[PDB]
This record gives structure tokens, sequence and C-alpha cells, in this order.
RNA sequence: UAAUUGCGAUAACGAACGAGACCUUAACCUACUAAAUAGUGGUGCUAGCAUUUGCUGGUUAUCCACUUCUUAGAGGGACUAUCGGUUUCAAGCCGAUGGAAGUUUGAGGCAAUAACAGGUCUGUGAUGCCCUUAGACGUUCUGGGCCGCACGCGCGCUACACUGACGGAGCCAGCGAGUCUAACCUUGGCCGAGAGGUCUUGGUAAUCUUGUGAAACUCCGUCGUGCUGGGGAUAGAGCAUUGUAAUUAUUGCUCUUCAACGAGGAAUUCCUAGUAAGCGCAAGUCAUCAGCUUGCGUUGAUUACGUCCCUGCCCUUUGUACACACC
């Protein structure tokens, strides 16, 4: 299981048809000099970090 | 919610437009000057005057608003 | 002088005097308040600041009007707000300062009481805001 | 608790009172096994002959088990309350009994054959097999499968 | 003649409506729920929460 | 009551036997380690706390906690 | 002069204290002793009851409430002190009851 | 008992208002003190119908021997002008211009039922000012709910009055939101 | 270490306990750090805490809830079934208990222990019915961590000789020691399953 | 120094007064030993004969020493729990009164209790001694 | 924004009802007023222990003062306050601090212009028409009945167990209710295992029940992981009161069988912090009976701080040969 540890910079609001998903825009702590959407259903602040197994595989608005 | 109404803001509007060389921006004085010179009959309302003008004097320090 | 403290609805009213380190709770010891788990509940508001820190004060409280551990947290609330007192009034109010200083650092509802009260419940279900249940359809 | 190694002393499910009981289970709910005799029943048999609470039917003795029979087929002269029996002026007597043994259920099928006899309310229903004791049956026992 | 009905519903009526359904036995009202209802604000029963 | 109901001499030599292999001791663990039964297992670990190997931690009831001597 | 006890009871809060404070200055101008009024804690008759009389509609009960209030007060005044502060006292709406 | 008693006190007031309402009708009652519209049939001739009703209230209570503006009011007249005999729109209108030119500030007459068979309509008539509602409802409202009692069907018929906040002379003299400064 | 006394008696056993290292009752406090950086500040150690009976506000705001500390979420999240709602005291003996188990047995810092057992547990990934693969926040693997020990304390301890206490000791100490025959990492793999083939 | 059974809370105390009134021989027993529930509301009585009636002896000396003089009554109220009543909810159910009324009566006979003027029975000055003697031991043996 | 709440945009401007505002209550107030119908301390009535005097301590007409604890009157406080950021430009919102409390401070009462072929003539001595009217459909009495059982549905309590059951043991509430034309809440003794009866006693009530000495729960033991000791379903025997009447078990009590239930399919209800849930209490019906409801309090979580996926409704647009308006 790859591991990759990120911090979000940037939450971009609720998605999903129920709104339980959403779009968050994270610098990963490694090569900060990049910024990538994920999808998350659980609360998220700012200065915040996730762990993530791929690294880039942009997650898009889920409609 | 935490927003007023026609009879908290136009009030407090019809005060401090006859009442700028007056009550300065602490709540505390605009709350008493609103007993002296509005006989406003709640203390409920009253207490939403003050604060309401008082936010009002304040963002007046951050150039004049409309009306 | 003489305190009050309140969590839910028990009160804990403490008398804290000039004497010998007596601190009483219903008339038993604050080793036997006996939750059985809160005993160091009970022990934090004298704990925290020091180990013993006071053999000169004495204590007394009598509490009632709620539960077991609502009159635990009560007396535990009412003897530390007794301990502020008596340092405002007497000991120095610069103590006071620091002793308050460390209850707000692990502030439990030690010096303000709880305003959590139960709300009223209303007609057409079991609980405040919970419904009775309808299938209809 | 003690030593317990009873080579020869130890018993399994064994014969009492027309009913067979279990070993394994105190003196207590081992008695509660035969038809006519429960918990507290025998709790108080078991105090009034004196003998240990905490071991078994299987350890406990092999003669006060005959006398814990004997005592409970005569409830009334060895130190039993009144009221502490089912049975109370029979039918026609008026002194107080309690069956313990494969004979409690032979005195029930009998009121019910005399209550039935008698041709009451009581004996209609029980004839008929609906509830008796004013229970519902609109949607309460319905299958009674 | 008249068999006794010193309590129950027999016994015990609205002064009102004399309705047997609905009394309120209770402070000494004897009064029916509903005229109660209708008629309470007579008898200083104020509707405040 | 399916095993070991009373008697846990066929085996008496593991009444000695049982401080190793585990750490920990307790009326769930004789039950579990096909050693005691309930009917007497809260028994039998009194025994060994008023004499053993084994020391409480507390006045535990309805449960046990156990360690081996130092 | 006798020791009375003077106890007013209502539901009209602005004339029970109408009342239970002139009585304070009656007796001060007159320069008696007295314990001072004591407020026995106002009691909610509140009964709940359903609204319709009738069985249709979601279960709704509304609450009706009558608020007692009563107070009570000692002096020490001679039989015509009595008399003229239980005359004064016929405000209509408040119960007042003097025992000796 | 004290509650019992003050709840006894109640219920006497209630018997006191329906029995005077009742049988001092033709008077033109408004309210138990006794207030009628007119203060004069009160005393009579000479105080007989007076001395009847306390003999009548002695009888009933156990008692011994010896020890314009308003909404039911203009409710129970304009019930006697429908009951009598004249337009009842124009009974309806008469009254709440009459209301209106008294000086109250706001009147409402609702009046539902038969008035000619159908499947029974409200026809309204609505003057000046009017809050409904909230606690000043009972601050100054005074409303009257009857029943009007013709030959052919029941009429429900609902006045409401918003008396002038100004002219209380008790109480809060203007209205709860009225905010007013002086420059 | 300067043994103060005062008039009543009480023991040196809590007398001893704030001059040197701020401790529990019984077990190490500060010698607790969480083993990824992720979930700092979703736990709450360091402050520490005089037992789990923290009865505050926490349910006023939105993350008002994730400075309680990990010990009373624990109690909190024993707290269910219905049978068991309330009953915190109750809660918080088994509580108490499990901490003494896992002292016991293969103690390692116990608290410690618990918060790396947590942190293993929370699930990295997860899938929303759209089934597309989503990512967790910090605060959800927390929770989910939580509840699903709790949860497999709860079906563990049902129907076994086992004492709720010690099935939960024992199932904490698989998920710290990292094994996949305890439930909630088993639940933890279920979840993670579905993470190429819904991605 | 200056100790009374305020020092003792709850359990301790008890194991005392009752092993104290068992070695004492004084018996005090009327005979409801093994035949009474001690309340309407349980399924059986105390799993031990020998013990209960002390304890509840040692149970009604302690309140009636700890608070100020109590009845028959507010002793069966505190003794008495709920009920499975069946299929319906659980109630608060009193306890048997004779029991309660026996052991106070017992407590009486030996005079270690003296009735009120207003009503109940308060702790005689030799059972007040009695009680602070058995806390002193008690502190004095087990902590 | 809870809101046609407001900002803003703008051929609109200024407004009105409703919403807010108002009131009730639940939070605080070492501030004022006053308290043997409440509480606390200094003295003699203080028996215990300890004896330099200190802990619990009864003394309800045993004196003094006090109101911090309780009560209730005038009043004060919160107005989102301050600071950062987001904010169309602002209404507002987000974090921290302070706060007594920052989701309208929590919860309610009131709640418009109007419509329903919604429910009630089985509440009304509210009522149009008809029926009935002395073999009555008026009143009244006797018995049953509404409870009934091939079956279906819903709201519920018990439930299916070791976070448990059983015993002791520790003793913590709040809303309230209660008889002067009299039998209401009952304290304390007496009898009875229990139910229940008996001598009284207190209370017309912050006085007495009542400190509701409640449960849930804590502690200590046994039960050993089992359809068992969870469940008391199911019937019989006896014991009393309520009731002029317990048969068609009112109800309680003791004994006797421990039955289905071994976690529940498709489905499906309520709910966002003192709320869910668990637990009990009082009140309405009561001559007696709750599993019902209305309030009250004890223990007190998980999740999220939002969205239109479904459901419901509102608005807007749009079509209309509808206007009695899709019946
Ligand atoms: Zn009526």
């Amino acid at each position: 299981t790859p591991v990759t540890l990120a911090k979000v910079i940037k939450v971009l609001g609720r998605t999903g048809s129920r709104g339980g998903v959403t779009q968050v825009r994270v610098e990963f702590l490694e090569d900060t000099s990049r910024t990538i959407v994920r999808n998350v259903k659980g609360p998220v602040r700012e200065n915040d970090i996730l762990v993530l197994m791929e690294s880039e595989r942009e997650a898009r608005r889920l409609r | 919610g935490r927003v007023r109404t026609k009879t908290v803001k136009r009030a407090s509007k019809a005060l401090i437009e006859r009442y700028y060389p007056k009550l300065t921006l602490d709540f505390q004085t605009n709350k008493r000057l609103c007993d002296e010179i509005a006989t406003i009959q709640s203390k409920r309302l009253r207490n939403k005057i003050a604060g309401y003008t008082t936010h009002l004097m304040k963002r007046i320090q951050k150039g004049p608003v409309r009306g | 002088v003489q305190t009050f403290g309140k969590k839910k609805s028990a009160t804990a009213v403490a008398h804290v005097k000039a004497g010998k380190g007596l601190i009483k709770v219903n008339g038993s010891p604050i080793t036997l308040v006996e939750p059985e788990i809160l005993r160091f509940k009970v022990y934090e508001p004298l704990l925290l600041v020091g180990l013993d820190k006071f053999s000169n004060i004495d204590i007394r409280v009598r509490v009632t009007g709620g539960g077991h551990v609502s009159q635990v947290y009560a007396i535990r609330q009412a003897i530390a707000k007794g301990l502020v007192a008596y340092h405002q009034k007497y000991v120095d109010e610069q103590s006071k300062n620091e002793l308050k200083k460390a209850f707000t650092s692990y502030d439990r509802t030690l010096l303000i009481a709880d305003s959590r009260r139960p709300e009223p419940k209303k007609f057409g279900g079991k609980g405040a805001r919970s419904r009775f249940q309808k299938s209809y359809r | 608790s003690l030593v317990v190694q009873e080579q020869g002393s130890f018993q399994h499910i064994l014969r009492l009172l027309n009913t067979n009981v279990d070993g394994n289970i105190k003196i207590v709910y081992a008695l509660t096994t035969i038809k006519g005799v429960g918990r507290r029943y025998s709790n108080l048999v078991c105090k009034k002959a004196d003998v240990d609470l905490h071991k078994r039917a299987g350890e406990l003795t092999q003669e006060e088990l005959e006398r814990i029979v004997q005592i409970m087929q005569n409830p009334t002269h060895y130190k039993i309350p009144a009221w502490f029996l089912n049975r109370q002026n029979d039918i026609t007597d008026g002194k107080d009994y309690h069956t313990l043994a494969n004979n409690v259920e032979s005195k029930l099928r009998d009121d019910l054959e005399r209550l039935k006899k008698i041709r009451a309310h009581r004996g209609i229903r029980h004839f008929w097999g609906l509830r008796v004791r004013g229970q519902h049956t609109k949607t309460t026992g319905r299958r009674r499968a | 003649f008249s068999h006794p009905r010193r309590y129950g519903k027999g016994s015990r009526q609205c002064r009102v409506c004399s309705s047997h359904t609905g009394l309120i036995r209770k402070y000494g009202l004897n009064i029916c729920r509903q005229c109660f209802r209708e008629k309470a604000n007579d008898i200083g029963f104020n509707k405040f929460r | 009551a399916q095993h070991a109901v009373i008697l846990d001499q066929e085996k008496y030599d593991r009444i000695l036997k049982e401080v190793p292999t585990y750490r920990y001791v307790s009326v769930s663990v004789l039950v579990d380690r096909l050693k005691i039964g309930g009917s007497l297992a809260r028994i039998a670990l009194r025994h060994l706390e008023k004499e053993g190997i084994i020391k409480p931690i507390s006045k535990h009831s309805k449960q046990a906690i156990y360690t081996r001597a130092t | 002069i006798i020791k009375i006890r003077i106890t007013l009871t209502s539901t009209k809060v602005k004339q029970l204290e109408n009342v239970s404070s002139n009585i304070v200055k009656n007796a001060e101008q007159h320069n008696l002793v007295k314990k001072g009024p004591v407020r026995l804690p106002t009691k909610v008759l509140k009964i709940s009851t359903r609204k319709t009389p009738n069985g249709e509609g979601s279960k709704t009960w509304e609450t009706y409430e009558m608020r007692i209030h009563k107070r009570y007060i000692d002096l020490e005044a001679p039989v015509q002190i009595v008399k003229r502060i239980t005359q004064i006292t016929i405000e209509p709406g408040v119960d007042v009851e003097v025992v000796v | 008992s004290k509650k019992r008693k003050l709840v006894a006190d109640g219920v006497f007031y209630a018997e006191l208002n329906e029995f005077f309402t009742r049988e001092l009708a033709e008077e033109g009652y408004s309210g138990v003190e006794i207030r009628a519209t007119r203060t004069q049939d009160v005393l009579g001739e000479n105080g007989r119908r007076i001395n009847e009703l306390t003999l009548l209230v002695q009888k009933r209570f156990k008692y011994a021997p010896g020890t314009g503006l308003s909404a039911v009011a203009q409710a129970e007249s304009m019930k006697f002008k429908l009951l009598n005999g004249l337009a009842i729109r124009r009974a309806a209108y008469g009254v709440v211009r009459y209301v209106m030119e008294s000086g109250a500030k706001g009147c409402e007459v609702v009046v539902s039922g038969k008035l000619r068979a159908a499947r029974a309509k409200a026809m309204k008539f609505a003057d000046g000012f009017l809050i409904h509602s909230g606690q000043p409802v009972n601050d100054f409202i005074d409303t009257a709910t009857r029943h009007v009692l013709m030959r052919q069907g029941v009429l429900g018929i609902k006045v409401k009055i918003m008396r002038d906040p100004a002219k209380s002379r008790t109480g809060p003299k203007a209205l709860p939101d009225a905010v007013t400064i002086i420059e | 270490f300067t043994p103060v006394v005062l008039a009543t008696p009480i023991p040196e056993e809590v007398q001893q306990a704030q001059t040197e290292i701020k401790l529990f009752n019984k077990w190490s406090f500060e010698e607790v750090e969480v083993k990824d950086a992720s979930l700092v500040d979703y736990v709450q150690v360091r402050q520490p805490i005089f037992v789990a009976h923290t009865a505050g506000r926490y349910a006023n705001k939105r993350f008002r809830k994730a400075q309680c500390p990990i010990i009373e979420r624990l109690t909190n999240s024993l707290m269910m079934n219905g049978r068991n709602n309330g009953k915190k005291l109750k809660a918080v003996r088994i509580i108490k208990h499990t901490l003494d188990i896992i002292n016991v047995l293969t103690d390692q810092n116990p608290i410690q222990v618990v918060v790396d057992a947590i942190t293993n547990t929370g699930p990295r990934e997860d899938t929303t019915r759209v089934r597309q693969a989503v990512d967790v926040s910090p605060l959800r693997r927390v929770n989910q961590a939580i509840a699903l020990l709790t949860i497999g304390a709860r079906e563990a301890a049902f129907r076994n000789i086992k004492t709720i206490a010690e099935t939960l000791a024992e199932e904490l100490i698989n998920a710290a020691k990292g094994s996949s025959t305890s439930y909630a990492i088993k639940k933890k793999d279920e979840l993670e399953r579905v993470a190429k083939s819904n991605r | 120094p200056g100790v009374s059974v305020r020092d003792v809370a709850a359990q301790d105390f008890i194991n005392a007064y009752a092993s104290f009134l068992q070695r004492q021989g004084k018996l005090e027993v009327p005979g409801y030993v093994d035949i009474v529930k001690t309340s309407s509301g349980n399924e059986m009585p105390p799993q031990d004969a020998e013990g209960w009636f002390y304890k509840r002896a040692a149970s009604v000396a302690r309140h009636i020493y700890m608070r100020k003089q109590v009845g028959v009554g507010k002793l069966n109220k505190l003794y008495g729990g709920a009920k499975s009543r069946g299929v319906r909810p659980y109630k608060h159910i009193d306890a048997s009164g004779s029991i309660n009324r026996k052991v106070l009566q017992a407590l009486e006979k030996i005079g270690i209790v003296e009735i009120s003027p207003k009503g109940g029975r308060r702790i005689s000055e030799n059972g007040q001694r009695d009680l602070d003697r058995i806390a002193a031991q008690t502190l004095e043996e087990d902590e």
C-alpha cells in the first residue's frame, strides 16, 4: 500500500447528489509545488493532513 | 437568526442621521443615549437598536455608507 | 467565605474558614464521597493547584438537588469557588489570580456553573424534540 | 473451596422424585428441574433442612436427598408455612397440600375436568380451548401453533 | 324507583352542558373539557406558554 | 458445565503449572484455557490471590486483575 | 396592642404589590414594628387539555395556566390600627386575611 | 384552601357573567363589574330590576341579604339589529364605521352562516389598523363571538376592535414597536 | 517527594501525582506520541486527564467535539446499544478495567498503545454510492476507529466467556500490534478492499 | 482522634457492625429468616440465611444515627426497590413492613434506640456509643 | 436569513398586517428589597468520639443577626461584544478571546390575506328541516355487550441476557396533587410473609404526605455461560381491598410450568446536545386498575454542522377551449 501524506490548502465546497462528499484542494508535503483535488466525506478544515494510496488521480466533481 | 429587521435598522438610521455629533462607538453609551433621546418601549429592542447603531458608527470610520 | 455551585440541578453550598485542613463533603471525608470512579473528579479542585497546598483552610460543603454525578460536579465546583473566594478576600488577590489561571487551564466548569438545562417536553411525543411515531403509510 | 476429589462421592444425572435431576447444577436449581418445585420453594425447603446451599445435589448427601423428598411431600408438618404451598382447600377438604411429584399435572387435569363438568363459563371456555383469564384473542395469541 | 348513583359519571357532570365526558375534576372545577376551553379566560386561566 | 464442572484433578498438575504461557489470569481465562469451570473459578482464583504467585491489582468485582510476582 | 398576621393572595400582581407595599408605609407612618413582607412562592395551576372537541387532527395539547401569588406579614398594632389596616384594604381582586 | 377558593371565585365570576349576559341582554349588557350600554335601566323603576337580580343571585349562590367602544356591547347590539330586522351587510358596515368614528384604531366584523341557503359563506368588514396576533392583541384588542338565532339557521359573528394605544390611560401608551425621537 | 499532610486522612497514592511529570492515576500520560502526523489535533492527549468524565459542551460547534480526550471518546463510544444507554459510570469502569488489562498484558504505555491502535484502525479511504472511491478525513478516521473498536468489542463480548473489558482490551492489543485477526482491522480491510476496483 | 461513623461510608462499616452483631450472640431474630423476601417486589430471599437480618439491623442503626429519627414507613420506602410486574413496566414497590418493624423493635429491645416526641425513633446514647466504637475499630483494623 | 429577514440590484419611493417585535419559562445577579410558612452561622438545651476542644451532631415558641444557598418584587446583563478572515460594496457568516449564556441565548404562547365540501349535530339549554312522542328514538331499572377469534394492520411494555440476572449494600431529584359540610394525601406506632386492616397524628398546605429515603446507577457476593437462574407468556390453588356488584381473571399478593423470543426479510419511524436513548416520578381520566397521554426530573452518547438523491410543500416560469375554476 503506497503511502503519501499531504495537507489541504483549499476547501472548494460540497459535492454529490446527497451532499456528503466534498472537493478539497490538497498540497503535498513533499514536492509542495503541486495541488490536487480530492473527494472526502468527513469534515476537513485548514492545515489538515490527508493520507492517500494513489498520488495522481484527479477526482473531479461528482454530479 | 442574527439578522436585523426594518423596524430596528431604519430606526437606527433615523437616530444616526440626526445624532452623528453624538454617541460614540461604545455600546453602553449608545444604549443609554437610546434611553435618553428615544422612547423605545422594550429592553430587547433598545439593546438591538443600540447594537446596530454601534455597528453603523463603527463601520463609518471605514468610509461613508449608503443612506 | 461561603460559596455555592451547581451542574444540572444539584446545588452545593460550601463554607470555607480559617481552620486546619479539613475538607468535608456530606459529613464524610473526601476519601469517601464514593462515586467509585469520580473520587478523583472530587480530588481535582484540590490536586490541581498543589498536592495539599492548604493546611490552614477548612471547607464544609452540603449538597442537594440532583443526582450522584451531578452532586459530585456541584461539590467539586463549590469547594473550588470557595477556595477562590477565600483567596480573593483574605489570602491574596495575586494568589487568587494564579489559582484561577490553573482552574481555567484545567477548566471543567469548575468556576462557571454549567448552563445546560433540560428543555421542556412538548406534546405529541415522548421527549422534548423526538416525536411519537407514525406509520400511517 | 475444599478438597472435593470425591473419587466415589460425585454424582452424575441422578433419579429423584419421579424426575431426573441434572448433577451439574446446585441443589436449588436442580430441584427446580422437577415439575412442581420451583426456585424459591426449593430454597426454603433446603434452608429448612439446613443443608449447604453452595453445593449441588450431586455431592450434597445421599440421605438428606430423601429427607428433602419427605419434607416436600409433608410440607405442613416439616416447618413450612401454609401460605407457602400451592394448594389450600383443594376442592373438598379444606386442608392444605402441595403436590411435589409427577402428580401436580394430574391434579390440574382433575381440576379442569371437574370445572368443565360443573358446566361453568370457565369450563366451557376451557373446553373450547380459548383464553379463560380474560385475555384478548383479537390480535394476541392468534396462531397458537 | 332510583338506584344509587353516588359515584361515577352518573354522580358527576359538567355544571354547564351536563356532559359526563370530558369532566375536569381538578382544582374544584367540575366542568367539561370543552366548556373549559371555551369559557376558560373568564375563570382566570390564561394562555402564557 | 460441559467441561471441568467441579473436579479439576484429571490434570491436577495444571493447578500449579499455570503461571507460564500467559501473563494474565482471570475468571474467563480459567474457562478458556481448559482448566477451571465457572462454577468455582472465582474461589479457585480467591485461593491463589490469598496465597500463590499471582498478586491482584485492585478489589475488582465481576472481573479480575492479577499479575505474576516480580 | 396585639400581634397579627396579614395574608394577601391574588392573581393580579399589580394590585397584590400595590397592597403589600402600601401596608409597609401604613405601618411606618405610625412607626410600628413588623417582620418584612415574605413572598411564598407563586404556584402555577397549569392544566393540559385537548384543543378539539373531537378526535380528528394531529395530537396537539394546549395548557392553561393560573398563577397564584401570595404574601404574608407580621405586625403589632392595637385594635384600632388593626381595624384601620383591614378597612383600607378593600382592593377588588386581592384576598386579604388577618389573623390574631 | 386558597387555590380552590380562588378557582371557585373564578367560576363564580363566570357564572355571574353568563347569567347577567343572558338575563340583562334587553338592557344592553356588556360585562359584570354590572355594566350596561345605558346606566339608567340598571336602576329601572327606582331599583326594581336590580333588587330582583340581587334576590335571584342570593337565592342561587347562598349569599346573605346584606353581606360604545366595547366589543361585546356592539356585538350584542348588532345581534339585536339583525334579530329585529335590518340588512346584514348594511348592519355590519354601520357597526364598523360607527366603531371607526368612535376613536377606535381599527375594527373587523366577520359574519358567517346561512344568509341565503348555500354552502354558508363568510362576509367581512375590516377598517382601520389591526394587528393579529401576538401579545399586543391581549394588550389592546377586544374580541367577541356571538351566535345569532334567527328563524332559519345560526350566524356566527366575530367582532374585533383595536383600541387606540395612545388613549390607553393605563399600561403602555404606545405600540411595542413604536420608536419616536426628538430633534 | 515533599509529602505534604493535611488533617483529614487521605492516602499518598494521590499525593504523589503531580510533583513529578503529570500522569494518570496509574499510567504514564506524557510518553504518548501518535505514530502518524494526520490524526494529530484529532486525539486529545497532552493535555492529560484525571478521568474520562469531562461532561462538557462538545456538540455546539462543528470541531469542538474533536477536542475530547481519546479515553472519553472510547467511553462515549461504549455508550450505545440502548440497553447500555446512559450508564456512563459503567462504561468508564469497563474503560478503566481495559486500561488495567492493557497494562498487565504487554503494557506498552497503554494509552499510547490505544492511540496507536486507533490510528491504525482509522480507515484511510472509503466509497460513496454514486460506487466511487473517496478519501477519508482524519476526523472521520478517528471516529470510525473508535466506533469499529467499540462495535467489535460488543460483538465479541456477545455470547462468550470473555467479559467486555477483556475482549475490548485484547482487540485493542491486536489493532495496535497490527494483526488481521481483529474485527476492527478486518472491517477496515473490507473498507479498503474497494480502493482499486472503485477508483 | 475524633472519629465518627462518617469515616467509613458504605461497605466496611456494614461488614463491621454485622459481624459485631453476629459475635454479640444476641439473636433478636423473630424467625422470619428463610421465610421472607425482605420486600414484596423481589423474586427470591437473600442467598445466605445467616447474615441478612444482621445486615438489615446494621443498616437501620447506621441510617438512624447518620440522620434524625425515622419511621417504619421511611425505612420501608428506603429498602423497597423496583418490581418486575410482568409484561408491565417496572415500578417502585415498598418493602415488607413487618421485617423492618421487627428489626426496629429488636433494636428497641436491646435499648440502642428510643422514640421521638414527634414520631419515629432515634439512636440512643449507648447505641451511638457502640456505633462510634465500631467505627473506630473499623478504622484501626481495615483502612 | 428561521423568515417578503435583510443587503444589494434596480421605475420606483416611502409604508402597513403577518414574521420579527411582544409575552411566558430556563439559565445569572458574593448587586437592592424581606423572610420559625425557606436556609446559614454565634451563644446554654450537645448524648457520642477525641478530652486543649476539635467532626457528625437533636434541641421546630431555644435567643441573636444574616440572605451567600431558596423564595419573588422592582431592575441589570446579550446587543452576536472585541479581534482577525470571508465577505459583490453589504446584509451575514467563520475561528479565538471574554462572557452566565453567542443555533433567533435554549424552549414555547400568540400567530395574517384566504381555502378545505378536513372532523365534530355523539359536548353544549348552539341550531334550520324531518322523525319520535306514552308498545318512545325522552328518562329510568335488570343482564350482557363494546374484551369477543379461521385472520390482517398500527402505536406500545416486557423482552431475547455476563455492559446480564439475582440478593443485600450505598440514598440523589424535579412538575406537582391533596379534606371545612369530610373522608383526600397520609406521617408515627399495632397486626399480618405479602396484599390489606387497626390506634391515631399532620396538613384547607414552601409548614404535613414530602427531603416524595424513586428508579436507573455504585459497591460487594453467587449464578457460568446453558431457552438456564433473562421472559412470566400460559393456568390452577389460596390470601384482601376498591367496588350494593370482580363470573366474562379490575387489581395486588405467595406458590406452582418456565412457553415464543437464540439480534429480526423486503421494508420502515423519530431525531442534531441536556436533544437521542435508558430510568423513574407526579397529574388527567379514578369508588379500583396504565403498558395511554400531559408535564417533571436522574445517567447522558455516535454522527454532520450540510444537500436536493427520494418524499412533502412554497415560489417562479409555462399551457389552458377551466372561472360552478379538473369533482
Ligand atoms: Zn362541559
